């Protein structure tokens, strides 16, 4: 068809404009970047020019930014069987999230400037109840994964960067006095729904790219439609990153809270469930080696599936490290009485044969060095 | 008594206010037939006078305003409002005149922003339809569910908009007077009902350009000066009317977004033409480049040997300036594009003193002012204002979320698109109303109009962008969910929708992936649709799978195991509708089974080749549950397939057990044939699940195992006996008439073709002795039969053509294969 | 008959068993292993035991002879009752952990589900009957988990609630015929004061939270109200009150009620019939399940609109169902609509009637044109 | 089958025949005096084409009887009106109709 395929000038004007628009947005508008998030928070954080009366009572009526959090708190505390998607909550949560970070022998005297500015930016949010709003939304998603809970976890990380001490204090206090079970019920449900490596789906994808499908109005070469393996790879990453940030800074009080909740009616051991998920990832990474054990070289999509699975495994190990550092004797006993050892021996078996196979050539120097930092 | 007396008679006022609420309720949600009836009780003169009656009480005034809106404006406003979310921009000279900024001389980057809602909009929106309210006209001879749907009652709109502008001016000036006697009894009762009318007329587009100019002067005079009278924004209004203020602004902001989209379409119109001309000239230069070039021309002609989708992507790929070498566009066109990007982002206010000087700055300043002045207590008002604030800041994001619904159309097909938009209007309006026969006829006519509209094939991308497949899916979901325990009421429009979705999938592959995301939902909904006969939703599921390899074959194992569990139930229980029609009781449903088996046939066999991943999985699911195969081959108690085919022949040929015994029903179930077709489908399905020949020689362990499994389940000898089983041959007799059998109640060549496919794929013919063994027992009488029936009379008969297709599709290639 | 039932069945009050010890003092002491103690069902007021004709079954408290009712919670199936301690003693048995095997202290038999699974369990909901097996299976381990105090208080209330109204119903139908004439009543005097006091207690118990409450805590009060109302309907008193109205409503007036129940109950007739209607409204208020149950017997309330003893209560009761259940509107026929319109003619211009009519036109944003046309057909052209 | 009664004399010599549109400012009323319809509330004359039975036959025959420019009163029985079927939600079944017909002009 290529040599007989009609040139561009022969296309009708309306048809040509139709795919012209989608190409223009994909190449010029999506690529364009607009930095307005910080200026939005700056505008919403000023409760100015209404203080002409300066009343003694000083009830401290909420500033515009505080009104967002209060409105998003009530829509999450209201009683609904299913929590629906709000495009406005998507936008404002993402704006709040990416309005916080804003980021070779740099010295520590100017290094502390960015940190104390970041702490100021997080203080701008958590001083208005945003920490509890995040807690409510997580306990309100009922274990149903989606863009809503992903945006909520994104905001919780952006407000918890560097392990904010007072933020962890507020989150722990709000859980301790509310004594609600649904928060950890959701955390367990979301984590249990996290996807693992799938050989059958990988083989199906390999056949799909072998066929190499094309559309009608033109042609896309080796189409990059959504991969059915590690589709929620970033969601599994930042869920454990959020859990790690909650225990970061050796918050022993919260560390014992994860292992057991004395105030709560029922106890859900997040640490044990975390080990169970790591076990499932261990099996999936083991059989994905065993697929390539007979083979000699690792292809392009294969090594990408290693890279993203290993990055998730790294995040899991960092979260486990933060669970037990301090040291936390309760967690140490829980790990001892868990199935962690089976994952440890299985990973060691995997690591041996990855290092031996991948060292035979210089084409997997990356996948070796990202391997090496994982153990 | 005087109506104004109700300001003291609180007992009567509350009741009559509720009466007006009831008048809105009966005419609510497009009940235009009742709305015409209410014109008798409350007329145009009363409603128009009641608008201007300044001494009317609060609830009565608001009730009368909202009643006027409900009777005359709500249906048109609702349908037009839904139509505003899509931007179908035709290519017309008036579209070509659309620009981001009015022609001015302020600055090279951008000029002052044009007045919102002022100008021309070429976006396609259906015109409103109104029927004047008359009661002296004769009662129509047409009955219910056949007569055309009533339109909204008419009312003078130019007079209504002028009265609204005059009244709003009176209210605004009275607001500035700080009077102690507000109209209706409060500021809220003075401003909320009139602003609802203003918002509704603005949405309907009744107001003209000058009318919009007057409104902008009233809302904010000094900012909106094109080049006491205090604007609305300085009137320290209560919370309730602030919501209507936001509703006005999100309309003006919508108008600005539409103006931007139209400008993009106009720029696309010009840019495509000049880019095509440049590409044509470059192609002509390439035609003479072979004199002064060599084999490196492949990189220059890569554009013309590559499809246009990435041609434009390469041509447009010069934004970051690090890729200018690849792009062959001249710098004048490159300047044209980057200039239009510059004023486009300037129009969105990216980059380029208390005066806002624009709607974008004014809305943000006002909303922030409202929030910081007091603690807003209305959650809806909070969500309303922050929707506006987000839209003002995220100028590009809203454009990025509006471009996927944008589309351009040919000027010669505008009336056809105008018609399909009108037809889609009823379709959208019927999802908010309980299903009825009257609505059923209207939607069936609407669907047929979509069929007869040629644009439905010309532009599938637009048809996908409108998302009709979604709406037609939920209008089914209402029916399936409604009464799923008892019976699926009104199947007439259900089969019409299924026929539409099935006809929709075959349009293109992208239309097939749109349905592909909705299988497990649809298959789940097909659990109760088995009682209904015709175009079942299962056929929609199959139609989303046929003739597609990479996309359509990603069905999950959970889907397959749940479908085969349905097959197990159908092979375990009789059809309830069959039992209800007096049919003799047999412990399994053949029609339901054969319906599942043709779906599983399409699930595993695509483009003449079996699918390895689907084949073993489905065969494993059937082999776990022996009841799926039916009463035959169950194990112990499962008779041979020759016994099953024989008893199916006797049941079909002998009445009083083949049917009700009391096709006349046009889908008259014949049990013996249905059982026989079930077994034929089962053999056909296994044959299509057979491992491929090229895989057999590779020595694959599971491919060999699966082939041995099918050979062990289905013995070859019974298949030979089925081939040797005779046909019902049409004869010549009974005054020379065409003595022909009943197709759906007699033995057919199609079931024999299903036998042949299993033969040529599972067992195969490898030696002469077994070749000629089958040839002289079953093939020779049939092939002679087709030639004998090939005469001056019977050659055109349905049985003869059945033999012709049967031999030429499956039988004849098998002997052609085994010719050596 | 006691089973091992799954789903939301056992999160209700039917699965509440009281560990009543044999000790008079320190009955709340922490349980050791194998302490003899009875088992009580609070919602029915009966005690678990093993009898002769039908094995391990719950029996009336009057026949809890401490032999077949006493049971011991043993650590394992191995063969293992110590002295009572004047205090809590050692805290050993934990809530949600510390698995126990319940064995009959007298018969020495262990709890176990009935092994056969019939054709009902072949395709239907999986519930298995418990049999006091001689040796027991391996998976017969049992968990003990906490229950909330407020619902436990309701559980104790629900039994006395059944007892008083069931006894009242038994008193009521005793004079179904047999007019008193001029002599004494048919039988024992009715508990009018006890019933009325119970009605006031239950109506206040089911009062919805006030509007002016803060948005946060109010939602929790809604959850408490939904839970308590769901339990009461699940225990069946929504039907019981309907029986109370059905028994009383067949008498035209209080003087006609005096002919059967006696003159002493004539004065209280108006009060009891009203308060039952408000209690019924409180039960059905805000509940999807309870409002949806009146679709089947929708004509019951509609048939009683013309009664003069209680019109406001019945109209508000009707209002609660319509404003929550969309499917109830689909059941409404022409006769009901004309009857509701007749309420305006037989009771004056009551504005709540129009509220009912407004509710009829639209359910939760979905128009019901089958009822809108009937309303405007029967009401608007009359002009009266 | 209808009864007419002139109210104010107009032409008295010209009759509305086939070929010209009939324009009226009518005012229909119920048997009990409950006004339900008119044209002057809408402030626009009502135009209808004589001949194709688009309007009710009693009104048609009355307009045919009465002359041009002559204000009239009509009376339509249910036998010549919607009758037993009745106009839905407007006119009750089997209702006598009274019309304050003003044939202002033809064409």
């Amino acid at each position: 068809a290529c040599f007989r395929m009609t040139p561009l000038y022969n296309l009708p004007t309306h048809r040509a404009c139709n795919m012209f628009l989608e190409s223009y947005k994909a190449a010029w508008i999506l690529t364009e970047d607009h930095s307005f998030e910080d200026r939005m928070i700056d505008d919403l954080s000023k409760a100015g020019e209404q203080e002409e009366e300066e009343e003694e009572v000083e009830e401290k009526k909420p500033d515009p930014l505080h009104q967002l959090v209060l409105h998003f708190s009530r829509t999450a505390l209201t009683e609904k069987s299913k929590l629906d998607e709000d495009y406005l909550y998507m936008a404002y949560a993402d704006i709040m999230a990416k309005s916080c970070h804003l980021e070779v022998e740099v010295s520590f005297e100017e290094k502390e400037m960015e940190k104390q500015r970041l702490l100021y930016q997080q203080s701008r949010l958590h001083t208005r109840g945003a920490a509890e709003m995040v807690l409510q939304m997580i306990s309100a998603c009922k274990g149903e994964t989606g863009a809503m809970v992903s945006s909520t976890l994104k905001l919780g990380i952006s407000i918890l960067n560097g392990g904010n001490a007072e933020v962890q204090q507020k989150m722990l206090d709000y859980l301790k006095d509310k004594k609600e079970v649904g928060f950890f019920q959701s955390i367990q449900a979301l984590m249990q729904t996290c996807s693992v490596l799938d050989l059958n789906a990988f083989e199906r994808q390999n056949k799909a790219e072998g066929l190499g499908m094309v559309n009608e109005d033109g042609t896309v070469i080796n189409r990059q439609n959504g991969e059915k393996v590690m589709a929620d790879d970033e969601f599994t990453q930042d869920l454990f990153r959020f859990l790690q940030l909650l225990c970061e800074g050796h918050n022993n009080d919260f560390q014992n809270y994860l292992r057991t909740q004395t105030g709560n009616t029922t106890t859900i051991n997040i640490i044990i469930c975390t080990v169970d998920y790591l076990l499932r990832l261990q099996e999936s990474i083991s059989d994905f080696y065993w697929y390539y054990s007979g083979k000699d070289v690792i292809e392009e999509q294969g090594k990408r599936n290693f890279s993203k699975a290993m990055s998730v495994a790294k995040q899991v190990f960092n979260s486990l490290t933060e669970y037990i550092q301090g040291p936390c004797t309760g967690n140490q006993q829980s790990l001892a009485h868990s199935r962690l050892w089976d994952a440890v021996v299985g990973f060691l078996h995997v690591f041996a044969h990855m290092m031996m196979k991948l060292a035979q050539d210089s084409s997997q120097i990356e996948l070796l060095k990202e391997l090496l930092d994982l153990q | 008594m005087d109506i104004l007396e109700l300001s003291e008679r609180l007992d009567l006022q509350r009741f009559h206010s509720h009466t007006l609420r009831l008048y809105r309720a009966v005419c609510a949600l497009g009940n235009n037939r009742v709305a015409h009836a209410l014109c008798s009780h409350v007329d145009q003169a009363q409603l128009l006078h009641a608008l201007e009656d300044a001494h009317l009480p609060g609830p009565l005034r608001a009730g009368y305003y909202d009643l006027l809106i409900s009777i005359h404006l709500e249906s048109a406003c609702r349908s037009r409002r839904s139509m505003l979310s899509e931007y179908i921009v035709p290519l017309t000279p008036e579209t070509r005149a659309i620009t981001l900024f009015p022609p001015g001389r302020k600055g090279g980057n951008a000029r002052r922003h044009g007045l919102p809602g002022v100008g021309v909009t070429t976006s396609l929106r259906p015109p409103h339809h109104f029927s004047p309210p008359c009661f002296v006209a004769a009662l129509p001879a047409a009955g219910v569910a056949e007569a055309p749907a009533r339109l909204s009652p008419a009312i003078p709109l130019e007079a209504l908009r002028d009265k609204a502008l005059r009244m709003l001016g009176e209210a605004v000036r009275d607001g500035g007077q700080h009077a102690r006697d507000p109209v209706g009894g409060s500021v809220e009762f003075q401003f909320v009902p009139v602003l609802k009318l203003v918002s509704t007329l603005l949405v309907m587009g009744i107001f003209g350009d000058e009318d919009v100019k007057q409104i902008l002067k009233m809302i904010e005079p000094e900012v909106f000066t094109e080049e006491l009278e205090e604007g609305l924004l300085q009137m320290k209004l209560p919370e309730s009317v602030k919501l209507q203020m936001c509703n006005l602004l999100e309309y003006f902001c919508d108008q600005e977004l539409q103006h931007r989209v139209e400008s993009l379409a106009a720029f696309a119109e010009r840019y495509v033409d000049k880019l095509q001309a440049n590409q044509r000239s470059r192609y002509a230069l390439l035609m003479r480049a072979f004199t002064m070039s060599a084999a490196e021309t492949a990189r220059r002609t890569r554009e013309f040997r590559s499809p246009p989708q990435e041609q434009i992507n390469m041509l447009l790929h010069f934004k970051d300036e690090a890729d200018e070498e690849d792009c062959p566009l001249p710098e004048d066109i490159r300047q044209d594009l980057q200039d239009f990007h510059q004023d486009l982002l300037a129009h969105c206010g990216i980059q380029l003193e208390k005066k806002p000087q624009s709607l974008q700055e004014l809305v943000s300043h006002m909303v922030v002012r409202w929030a910081q002045e007091d603690y807003v207590q209305s959650p809806e008002l909070v969500r309303a204002m922050f929707s506006l604030l987000h839209r003002q800041y995220d100028g590009l994001g809203e454009l990025l979320r509006a471009l996927p619904r944008a589309y351009t159309i040919s000027p010669s097909s505008v009336e056809d698109t105008m018609s399909l938009l009108e037809c889609l209007g009823q379709i959208r309006s019927l999802l908010i109303v309980q299903m009825g026969p009257q609505e059923e006829n209207l939607m069936i006519q609407s669907i047929g109009n979509i069929m007869n509209n040629k644009v439905f094939y010309q532009h599938p991308n637009l048809m996908r962008a409108l998302g009709m497949h979604e709406t037609v899916m939920e209008v089914m979901v209402n029916v399936l969910g409604g009464g799923e325990t008892k019976e699926i009421r009104f199947p007439k429009m259900v089969t019409s929708c299924c026929r539409f979705l099935c006809y929709f999938c075959r349009i293109s592959r992208q239309n097939q992936r749109s349905m592909f995301d909705h299988l497990s939902y649809l298959l789940e909904n097909s659990g109760i649709g088995l009682g209904m006969q015709g175009s079942t939703p299962l056929d929609v599921a199959a139609a989303s799978v046929i003739d597609n390899n990479e996309l359509a074959l990603a069905l999950q194992e959970q889907d397959l195991e749940k479908v085969v569990s349905y097959l197990a139930g159908c092979g375990l229980q009789s059809c309830p509708m069959l039992l209800a029609k007096g049919y003799p009781d047999i412990g399994w449903n053949p029609c339901g089974g054969e319906r599942y088996l043709d779906f599983l046939r399409f699930a595993v066999f695509v483009n003449g080749e079996s699918v390895e991943e689907n084949a073993n999985v489905v065969v494993r699911l059937l082999i776990r549950k022996p009841e799926c195969f039916g009463p035959a081959l169950r194990g112990e108690g499962g008779s041979g397939l020759l016994a099953a085919i024989e008893e199916a022949i006797r049941i079909s040929e002998d009445p009083a057990r083949d049917g009700p015994g009391v096709p006349p029903e046009e889908n008259r179930v014949h049990l013996g044939h249905a059982i026989m077709s079930f077994y034929a489908a089962l053999i056909d399905l296994l044959g299509r699940c057979a491992p491929e020949m090229h895989l057999i020689q590779a020595g694959k362990g599971e491919a060999l195992r699966i082939r041995a499994i099918l050979r062990s389940l289905v013995p070859l000898d019974d298949l030979v006996g089925i081939i040797s089983l005779p046909l019902q041959i049409p004869t010549l007799g009974k005054d020379g008439a065409l003595v022909q059998p009943k197709m759906s109640a007699s033995f057919v060549p199609d079931h024999k073709a299903s036998m042949v496919l299993f033969l040529d794929r599972v067992y195969g013919i490898e030696n002469q002795d077994f070749l000629l063994h089958v040839l002289d027992v079953g093939f020779l009488p049939d092939m002679r039969a087709a030639a004998s029936l090939d005469t001056a009379t019977f050659s055109t008969t349905e049985m003869a053509l059945a033999l012709n297709r049967y031999l030429c599709l499956a039988v004849l290639p098998l002997i052609t294969k085994c010719a050596p | 008959l006691v089973y091992y039932e799954g789903g939301a069945v056992c999160t209700h009050a039917r699965s509440l068993w009281r560990l009543e010890p044999l000790r008079i003092s320190w009955s709340g002491s922490h349980l050791r292993w194998g302490q003899p103690l009875r088992i009580r069902h609070v919602t029915t007021g009966r005690y678990l035991a093993l009898t002769e004709d039908q094995g391990l079954v719950v029996v009336d408290a009057c026949k809890a002879h401490t032999k077949a009712t006493s049971f011991c919670f043993r650590v394992s199936k191995e063969k293992l009752p110590k002295r009572d301690v004047e205090g809590m003693g050692p805290p050993e048995i934990k809530y949600g952990e510390s698995l126990c095997f319940v064995q009959h202290v007298a018969s020495g038999l262990w709890l176990t589900y009935a092994a056969p699974d019939p054709k009902a369990l072949r395709l239907g909901v999986l519930k298995k009957k418990a049999i006091l097996h001689q040796e027991g299976h391996m998976d017969d381990a049992l968990f003990l988990t906490r229950c909330q105090q407020e619902e436990s208080q309701a559980a104790r209330m629900i039994h006395s609630t059944a007892g008083l109204y069931n006894q009242f119903i038994k008193g009521l139908d005793s004079f179904s015929g047999k007019p008193r004439g001029s002599g004494p009543p048919a039988g024992p005097a009715l508990p009018i004061e006890a019933v009325i006091l119970s009605l006031q207690d239950l109506i206040g118990y089911f009062e919805p939270p006030s509007e002016e409450l803060q948005h946060e805590e109010k939602q929790s009060k809604l959850r408490s109200l939904r839970n308590r109302q769901s339990l009461f309907q699940e225990e069946g008193m929504l039907s019981l009150v309907l029986n109370c109205i059905d028994r009383l409503n067949v008498y035209t007036t209080a003087a006609h009620f005096a002919e059967y129940a006696g003159e002493e109950a004539a004065e209280s007739w108006k009060e009891i019939v009203n308060l039952l209607y408000e209690l019924l409204a409180s039960l059905i208020r805000g509940n999807r399940a309870n409002c949806a149950l009146f679709s089947t017997n929708l004509d019951w309330v509609v048939s009683k609109l013309d009664r003069l003893e209680a019109s406001s209560g019945i109209l508000e009761v009707l209002y609660c169902v319509l404003i929550e259940s969309p499917e109830v509107l689909n059941i409404i026929q022409e006769n009901h609509i004309k009857s509701i319109i007749s309420l305006l003619d037989k009771h004056g211009r009551n504005h709540k009637v129009l509220d009912v009519l407004c509710s009829l036109c639209v359910c939760n944003g979905v128009a019901v044109r089958s009822n809108q046309d009937l309303i405007t057909e029967n009401l608007l052209p009359g002009r009266e | 089958g209808v009864e007419i009664e002139t109210i104010s004399p107009g032409d008295g010599r010209t009759f509305p025949k086939k070929g010209q549109t009939c324009v009226v400012h009518y005012t229909g009323m119920l048997q009990n005096g409950k006004k339900f319809d008119s044209s002057r509330d809408r402030n626009k004359p009502f135009k209808f084409r004589i001949g194709k039975q688009e309007v009710i036959k009693g009104f048609e025959e009355g307009a045919a009887q009465m002359s041009l420019g002559q204000r009239a009163k009509l009376t339509c029985t249910p036998d010549v009106a919607y009758g037993a079927t009745g106009h839905p939600g407007v006119i009750p079944p089997n209702a006598t109709l009274i019309f304050d017909v003003e044939l202002l002009n033809l064409e």
